[PDB]
């Protein structure tokens, strides 16, 4: 259950965002990669490093799933079904990676929106890509 | 924890910019607003309802302080983590009995205060160099 | 997010745990006691020890939550709204001992019931307990 | 791992009455079964997609075997299992990159094995024991 006082920061806090979403997930799978190299792993036939035009493509896809999800707030699981097939029953994620995501992406939106960041909206934004990890994880 | 010469001294120069007061009392605070839970520990702090309350909470500020100056005792020994912190594990084990995920997430709320007041300069090489720290303080009070 | 085959093995398992309802769960409080004696701190009042009255009537009536947790398996989180109050906002129950209780509860069943534990039964088992921990660490 | 007298002498005498070919395999198939995600790293193995042919799988029997003795040999050396656990940790490290948390997910799926095959005498004091031996062979393979 995500409260609807949540649920206006994080629209608030993702509009915020706005332009800046692509950059942001690749800047996010960056410091994941940086942080938990193991995460690595599952790009075996990508160029992580720094500037990569791939990371940056994905974190465009990411970013864009991530604006699907805050506009789709009330509808998540059959608004992310497809993701939830890819990420469970295809590429089998760990779902401590979808914690270590989420912390990465947490720390991007610190980083990049001091003002906005309070705790309120920083709970918020915690619980949402929780659920939106939730989600990608639910195996059915 | 080991740490490259460059990561050390990348981590102690963003060190020296933080402050003390400061810092520590709003990573004790959101780790209270953002994990519910944790407010068990601190009943006895006083009101805890909401975030206003939470960060506007003297005791939680002092608190806040010691956690932080022992994160930096911890900094200034980062080859002894597991000696460093052995009074303090026992005593959040025996005593006070904090599970151990909970200083991970203590630690993770740390680095994102860190982001958060350090904006650009807290570039994705320094966040993995505090990650490794606060992974390591949290394993060593773990013990 | 359970599936109707899992919920199937759910109801059958519950069902020859039948009668022995209480006594089981009252088992699986003592060895999470045992097992993770951090748990204990939740029961300060308590006497803790083998044979406890105590421990054996709340024993009983976690049980009997499970029994109506499997009996409303569509409805758990409006069936378990008074529990998940209770767990998150008064007691301000870690759901690391969520997991250690269903862990619990699982080497009970699996202690109890060798030919019903299969490993398709305890997988469903552990989705169930798994669903009723999400349930009760859910804040409203 | 630190056990009573009484711990060490209940764990011996259940393991004396453990079949190595069969719990290993049972642990290791009810692992691949319980938690779907672990088959990433046993996708050489061969067929995984239903309970069946995930128990009836020679070499997850096999691979079972082995992880088995694993155990044995840290539950023989109790006091130095971050010694005889350091090539298996940098093993599953370094080349097979496993979390963790998955060591703990298959010592407490070891657990249930346990409690399945022995019943009434899988006492809740030997299951405490139990479960303190698989956290320190969790730890040592997690170094
Ligand atoms: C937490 C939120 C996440 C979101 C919103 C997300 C979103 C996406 C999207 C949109 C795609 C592209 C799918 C397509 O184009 O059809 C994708 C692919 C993928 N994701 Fe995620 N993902 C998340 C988490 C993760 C995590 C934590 C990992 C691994 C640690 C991961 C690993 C992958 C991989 C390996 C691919 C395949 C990309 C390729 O092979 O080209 N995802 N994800
Ligand atoms: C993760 C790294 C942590 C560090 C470095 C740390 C540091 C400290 C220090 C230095 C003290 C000494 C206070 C005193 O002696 O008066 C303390 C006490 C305490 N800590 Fe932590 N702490 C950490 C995590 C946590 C967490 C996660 C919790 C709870 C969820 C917690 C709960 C407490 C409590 C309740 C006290 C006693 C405060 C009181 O009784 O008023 N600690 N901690
Ligand atoms: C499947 C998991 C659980 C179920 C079904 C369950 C069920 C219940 C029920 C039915 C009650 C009595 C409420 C009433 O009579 O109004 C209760 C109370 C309580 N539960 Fe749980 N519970 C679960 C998990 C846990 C865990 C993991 C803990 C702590 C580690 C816990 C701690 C407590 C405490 C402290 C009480 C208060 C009892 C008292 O003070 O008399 N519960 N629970
Ligand atoms: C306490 C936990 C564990 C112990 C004691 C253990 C022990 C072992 C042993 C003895 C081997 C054989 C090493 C060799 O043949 O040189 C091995 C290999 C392996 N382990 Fe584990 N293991 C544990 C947990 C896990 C988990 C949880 C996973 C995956 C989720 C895993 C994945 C693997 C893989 C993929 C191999 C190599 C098999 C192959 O390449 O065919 N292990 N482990």
């Amino acid at each position: 259950v995500l409260s609807p006082a949540d649920k206006t920061n994080v629209k608030a806090a993702w509009g915020k965002v706005g332009a800046h979403a692509g950059e942001y997930g690749a800047e996010a799978l960056e410091r994941m990669f940086l942080s938990f190299p193991t995460t690595k792993t599952y790009f075996p036939h990508f160029d992580l490093s720094h500037g990569s035009a791939q990371v940056k493509g994905h974190g465009k896809k990411v970013a864009d799933a991530l604006t699907n999800a805050v506009a789709h707030v009330d509808d998540m699981p059959n608004a992310l079904s497809a993701l939830s097939d890819l990420h469970a029953h295809k590429l089998r994620v760990d779902p401590v990676n979808f914690k270590l995501l989420s912390h990465c992406l947490l720390v991007t939106l610190a980083a990049h929106l001091p003002a906005e960041f309070t705790p309120a909206v920083h709970a918020s934004l915690d619980k949402f890509l929780a659920s939106v990890s939730t989600v990608l994880t639910s195996k059915y | 924890v080991h740490l490259t010469p460059e990561e050390k001294s990348a981590v102690t120069a963003l060190w020296g910019k933080v402050n003390v007061d400061e810092v520590g009392g709003e990573a004790l605070g959101r780790l209270l607003v953002v994990y519910p839970w944790t407010q068990r520990f601190f009943e006895s702090f006083g009101d805890l309802s909401t975030p206003d309350a939470v960060m506007g909470n003297p005791k939680v500020k002092a608190h806040g302080k010691k956690v932080l100056g022992a994160f930096s005792d911890g900094l200034a020994h980062l080859d002894n983590l597991k000696g460093t912190f052995a009074t303090l594990s026992e005593l959040h084990c025996d005593k006070l009995h904090v599970d151990p995920e909970n200083f991970r997430l203590l630690g993770n709320v740390l680095v994102c205060v860190l982001a958060h007041h350090f904006g650009k300069e807290f570039t994705p090489p320094v966040q993995a160099a505090y990650q490794k720290v606060v992974a390591g303080v949290a394993n060593a009070l773990a013990h």
